[PDB]
RNA sequence: UUUUU
RNA sequence: UUUUU
RNA sequence: UUUUU
RNA sequence: UUUUU
RNA sequence: UUUUU
């Protein structure tokens, strides 16, 4: 049974046994390439920075994100250790570029933010900050424990189950609301009215009808 | 690892 | 246009066949990107996109099967829906349309995943509506003997 | 009579950019992806999202 | 013009000290951080954040 | 999978293994180390204390 | 659009 | 229908 | 993130 | 889909 | 029937 239109096959059979996504470059989760394309192309041009010394200051940008969260709230400076000093990056350009939002952009760091918490854990325990928060306590699962976690198919079961705890624990019944003041602000038209040295009042022109009776 | 201005230009 | 409708059904396995679908919809030719324009199917889906997407079903359910035979290939919808089968991964996609040449344990896995997915959903009928003039027109004639701009001329003021 | 040639033109220019149109910056709306409908002359058509109306 | 010159400068000042501009101080707003857009002649690009809208 | 932009590479990898920020020095729980430390000046600064005392 | 000292 | 700068 | 006197 | 700082 | 992004 493959579907009809005016009696003619509405599907290629050839191309579909030829056809392999890998299920991450499809998703909806993760932005699309020519949008990441554009946000790394747009906060390369906002920091004056060269095509060699980009890719470390993703390799910062990586980590914070891991600590901290990838709300559109973020706002502020981003810390990245150069040796045992700090540099403060400007958050601006990267929440303000990121084109659907900023978890959809950092979702292609998602596995190796992934890998990335099991180097770490490696050398020493190594738990994120969103981990931290959420009260996580099993601390194997803290590889999975970060802010913008990609679920793919090839993730365990329980990895699912701590991930969608955390954000069910998260979001806590976010009201989603759309509207807020519109700049519209004047309610009231325009006093159009001549003022006359005539008139008698500001607000009134001439009794009329007053009677003195 | 670069050190960065806040005004800096191209803007 | 089959290519593109092959893409099509793919990216409807991952991603929902809701109405509330905007964007773009992404197809993998070789190793870049093109993205298409939403706009047309949720426009031009009469009924809704759900049943002109279930003519895909048994297509899309065999496609899960062929992923399956490579590699773990679990769609987007079970892992939001947190099916921890794996092997229910060929019935859990958005569109499915429930045969009655299907496992009863399928049944009860897609109804499972719709009762989950919907949650009290209650279906609104109405919002505001574009006749947004409350109040009636001022056709009242202004003119230079009157007394104030919403005022003729006072009649009855005895000044006492 | 521009509605929907405008209506692609936000789509167009947000295909490279964050392009919200200045009325819906003036109205507030907080979505983002409904941009492509927030302008001042929009045509409302019966092929159109039940959101977006 | 000066929009977005003087909301990077808000920012440059508040690296050093607590700089609140005057006209944030009238409007009594308690946030701090969006003293960076509680200036007077702010312009509202699309580019800017709906908490800041 | 490693992220592209235009068929490069965004990441370095030989960074990424020589990187040890010790997980204190980058949150946001903890203020930065200007901010400390201009804090630290200026409560000195208002209280007229020598820098041993 | 103007009206924010 | 008009009224959205 | 802020909100713990 | 968005909402997890 | 619709409501599962």
């Amino acid at each position: 049974r493959m579907p009809k239109s005016k009696g003619a096959t509405v599907l290629n059979l050839e191309h579909l046994l030829e056809y392999a996504p890998q299920q991450i470059d499809i998703s909806n989760t993760r932005a699309t390439q020519s949008q990441f394309d554009t946000w790394y192309e747009a906060v390369q041009l906002a920091y004056d920075i060269g095509e060699t010394e980009m890719p470390t200051v993703m390799n910062g940008l990586m980590v914070w994100c891991i600590e901290n969260g990838t709300s559109p709230n973020i706002n502020g400076v981003w810390v990245m250790m150069d040796g045992d000093e700090q540099v403060e990056y400007p958050l601006k350009p990267i929440v303000e570029n990121a084109k659907p939002t900023l978890r959809q952009i950092m979702a292609h760091f998602s596995d190796v933010a992934e890998a990335y918490i099991e180097m770490r854990n490696k050398k020493e325990p190594y738990m994120p900050r969103y981990g931290l928060v959420r009260n996580l306590r099993d601390g194997s699962l803290a590889r999975y424990a970060f802010d913008f976690y990609e679920v793919t198919s090839r993730t365990p079961v329980r990895a699912r189950e701590a991930h969608i705890q955390m954000k069910a624990a998260a979001l806590k019944s976010a009201q989603s609301r759309l509207f807020g003041l519109d700049g519209g602000i004047s309610t009231q038209e325009e006093n159009t009215e001549r003022h006359t040295t005539e008139d008698v009042s500001p607000s009134m022109h001439t009794l009329l009808g007053v009677k003195n009776m | 690892v670069p050190r960065i201005k806040a005004i800096t230009s191209k803007m």
